[PDB]
């Protein structure tokens, strides 16, 4: 529900990439297959993690505590 | 003049439910998953 | 068979009351010591017998 | 604390380790599945160039 | 007495036994229970 | 001379942290309580995927 | 368990985590697979029922 | 991995693959009987109970 | 006879013993030597897992009706054989009491606990020289008020009088004996909130009155002759502390109270307005 | 060493089903017995047979 | 049918099965957690008394 | 911890955070120190305060 740290299969650290990736996607208008390659996620094991993550934590944060 | 006769269980999000018209930001306020 | 079954035994006159273990009570929460059906039907038999004894 | 991956994947200092030998298949350590032509359907490795065909 | 927290008003409560199960500031009837103070240990495994 | 206990133990095979405990009254003003316990299940050998 | 090969006697080997493990060939008599099938174990409590298992 | 088993990867399990949370919640409630006998939420001792 | 069993480790014997029940093994063991005293323990929750003697006692019952496989020349006689023993039992007046009071408290929109205390409060007295009839209402009118207050919900006499017309007098004498029936067998705060809701007010106006009425009660001002009235004046005291239109005339009929007791009751308030300042 | 066959290989959505093994392992030697019939009770939850 | 012809029993276990290409045809792998529970009453003789003493 | 994540969830993420361990031989396996389970000869202690402002 948030940004896994390291890629499951691979171990590569990936959880310092979600914001950089979202921003790449959003301000520079890249497509993912290019956003990802720019963050260095080359193995499709690592691409899976970011490309496919679902950032549910934003929806949790809405519930006022 | 008008008489109580009993209580009708309400289906959620139906015209008569508090949520029927609530807005997302309001659904969170009530703690209901949108 | 005149030792083990006379035909006149198919008509109940006495009734054998099974001991508790056949119909144990569920002693639950110090007041819900619920009772087995066979206790009930037996009560309900015993009443309906107790009554008819008077009515003669 | 100090530990090794063999005990939990967190104590692991390496990510994916590539590894490859004999990129032309000279040793015949693998046999290639194919439909018409093996040489077409299996892309050359990068390393396939550091050894002569 | 022990701490509690209103479900909605969200105010620490500290009622006792044989007090009403009821929130100040909103007679809301749901209280949480003001998580423990002793530390708790997990493994990052 | 006083009292027989009627407490509710955790299941014989479960564990994990109490997550939250809330205290209210039913419709009839009787106190009652709901405890939620949280566990983490890590995939294991006999698990079904 | 609809034929006598659905109950055979095995020898224990004690292993770690919580599944029964059995050889693969034995699987077709039991008619089992490993998608969550469960199987039951019965331990013989005597010196002579033991030999009934091992020998029959 | 025969007969519908599978081999899973232990390292990927360590890094989070398929972990999950489990939440079991228990309810309990104290009953009144005749305003004579009335269950109570308390912590008992082996001396009074 | 004494028909009694006690367990004690015959090889420690030291005590009224220190034994533990290992349920999951169906054992009891001397907590000292671990000799198992007795086994094959029988379950204790599964029993009622598959599933009123305080009222229905020992003369039991069973609802007898018609099954699928019976014609009406046998069904209706089950309705014509069940009727021969309804007078040896006063229990009609026992159950039809409960059924009546159940019909009452339930129609009265009451918590199902009060129903029991009244199902009790009937059953406990249920025949006395003090009772000796007395219309069989006043008890079901007081045993409810008993069953209500004894269940920590207090309602006014008029409120029950709305449910049952008891001539307001057959009530009073019946109550006194009844209360003393249990004393031998052995709280107006409840009115503040039920009133506010009857006027549909937010919690603070009701919140305050608990302070005010208690504080108006705590020092002086016996004030009222059935303090029902001097409850409401706290609302009137506090409603005027707020500015919400509950004009006196609307108060009265909504709560069925004299208006006179209000203003004169409010006399002791337009003068006592000193010490109720929380904020 | 190179495997002599080549492996079909790539991602695939897998779901983790509800049937964890720890909720299923069950053993019993001499537990409690039913009341009416005095055979072992039923159900893993209550230490059945 | 349900209480005489068949019944529930002590000394049994049930769990999920798995395969093992490294057990003999007749072994079964038993989880240590289960083996700790099921039990077998052995008789003390001269031939095992010390070994049984160890277990105790 | 009043965040929207469970403790063992957060604790699990902390484990995977890769710490500088260039000079790791100068530490000891926490089962070789004789400390009451941990000391500076066998472990490093960090802390984390965060508050949503
Ligand atoms: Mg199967
Ligand atoms: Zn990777
Ligand atoms: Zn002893
Ligand atoms: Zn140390």
């Amino acid at each position: 529900m948030i940004v896994p740290v390291r890629c499951f299969s691979c171990g590569k650290v990936v959880g310092d990439k979600w914001e950089s990736y979202l921003n790449l996607l959003q301000e520079d208008e890249l497509d993912e297959g290019t956003a990802l390659s720019r963050l260095g996620l080359k193995r499709y094991c690592c691409r899976r993690m970011i490309l496919t993550h679902v950032d549910l934590i934003e929806k949790f944060l809405r519930y006022n505590p | 003049g008008k008489v109580f006769i009993g209580r009708l269980p309400i289906m959620l999000r139906s015209k008569n439910c508090y949520l029927s018209e609530a807005t997302e930001s309001d659904l969170y306020k009530l703690k209901e998953c949108p | 068979n005149e030792v083990f079954s006379r035909p006149e035994w198919m008509i109940l006159t006495c009734l054998p009351v099974p001991p508790p273990p056949v119909r144990p009570s569920i002693s639950f929460n110090e007041s819900q010591r619920g009772e087995d059906d066979l206790t009930f039907k037996l009560a309900d038999i015993l009443k309906a017998n107790i009554s008819l004894e008077t009515l003669e | 604390k100090k530990g090794i991956a063999k005990e939990h994947a967190k104590w692991g200092p390496a990510a994916a380790i590539e590894f490859e030998y004999d990129p032309w298949n000279k040793l015949k350590h693998t046999d290639y599945w194919y439909e018409q032509d093996s040489a077409k359907e299996w892309p050359q490795s990068k390393n396939c160039e550091y050894e002569d065909p | 007495t022990l701490k509690y927290i209103c479900a909605e008003c969200s105010s620490k409560l500290s009622l006792s036994r044989t007090d009403a199960v009821r929130c100040k500031d909103c007679g809301h009837r749901i209280l949480l229970k003001a998580r423990t103070k002793r530390l708790v240990q997990f493994e990052a495994r | 001379h006083s009292k027989r206990d009627a407490s509710t133990p955790l299941r014989s095979t479960e564990n994990g942290i109490v997550d939250q405990v809330l205290v209210t009254t039913n419709q009839d003003g009787l106190k009652f309580v709901k405890v939620r316990v949280r566990t983490t299940k890590i995939p294991q050998i006999g698990d079904k995927f | 368990s609809l034929h006598k090969m659905s109950m055979m006697a095995h020898r224990v080997k004690v292993i770690p985590y919580s599944t029964f493990r059995l050889n693969l060939s034995v699987t077709s008599p039991y008619n089992a697979d490993f998608d969550g099938d469960e199987m039951n174990l019965h331990v013989p409590q005597s010196e002579e029922t033991r030999a009934e298992l091992s020998q029959l | 991995n025969q007969e519908d088993s599978m081999i899973m990867n232990q390292s990927s399990i360590d890094r989070g693959l398929f972990r999950s949370l489990f939440f079991r919640s228990y309810m309990d409630q104290e009953k009144k009987y005749g305003m004579s006998i009335t269950e109570t939420f308390e912590k008992p001792q082996r001396t009074n109970t | 006879p004494n028909l009694n069993i006690v367990l004690t480790c015959p090889e420690c014997k030291v005590y009224p013993p220190k034994i533990v029940e290992r349920f999951s093994e169906g054992d009891v063991v001397c907590a000292l030597c671990g000799l198992v005293l007795s086994d094959k323990l029988v379950d204790t929750r599964s029993e009622w897992r598959t599933f009123n003697p305080l009222l229905d006692g020992n003369n039991l019952s069973t609802r007898i009706g018609k099954g699928e496989t019976t014609d009406m020349r046998f069904t209706k006689e089950l309705n014509k054989a069940q009727g021969k023993n309804v007078m040896d039992k006063k229990d009609n007046e026992v159950q039809a009491a409960f059924a009546k009071i159940t019909m009452l408290c339930d129609a009265a929109e009451l918590p199902k606990i009060v129903k029991d205390c009244a199902k009790e409060a009937y059953k406990l007295c249920h025949d006395e020289k003090t009772l000796k009839g007395k219309s069989m209402e006043s008890i079901m009118a007081a045993s409810i008020l008993i069953g209500c207050r004894r269940a920590e919900v207090a309602r006014t006499f008029k409120e029950i009088q709305s449910l049952i017309h008891v001539k307001t007098k057959e009530f009073g004498k019946t109550l006194n004996i009844m209360k003393n029936i249990l004393r031998g067998k052995s709280q107006n705060l409840t009115y503040i909130p039920r009133f506010c809701s009857h006027l549909g007010l937010p919690m603070q106006v009701t919140t305050s009155a608990e302070y005010t009425a208690k504080k108006c009660k705590e020092i002086k001002e016996i004030a009222g002759k059935s303090p029902i009235t001097i409850a409401v004046v706290s609302i009137y005291l506090n409603i005027l502390l707020f500015q919400i239109p509950i004009t006196a005339a609307k108060v009265g009929q909504t709560l069925q109270v004299t208006e006179g007791t209000i203003k004169s009751g409010y006399k002791i308030l337009y003068e006592h307005r000193d010490k109720l300042v929380d904020p | 060493k190179k495997l002599m066959a080549q492996i079909f290989f790539g991602p695939t959505y897998y779901q983790r089903l509800r049937h964890m093994v720890d909720d299923k392992i069950h053993a019993r030697a001499r537990g409690p017995m039913q009341v009416l019939t005095r055979q072992p009770v039923e159900g893993r939850s209550r230490d059945g047979g | 049918r349900g209480n005489l012809m068949g019944k529930r029993v002590d000394f049994s276990a049930r769990t999920v099965i798995s395969g093992d290409p490294n057990l003999e045809l007749d072994q079964v792998g038993v989880p240590k957690s289960i083996a700790k529970t099921l039990t077998y009453p052995e008789v003390v003789t001269p031939y095992n008394i010390d070994r049984l003493t160890q277990l105790v | 911890n009043t965040t929207v994540l469970a403790d063992e969830f957060i604790a699990h993420r902390l484990g995977l955070i890769p710490l500088q361990s260039m000079d790791i031989e100068q530490l000891e396996y926490s089962r070789d120190c004789f400390c009451e389970d941990h000391c500076d000869k066998c472990s490093v202690v960090l802390t984390l305060q965060a508050f949503g402002e």
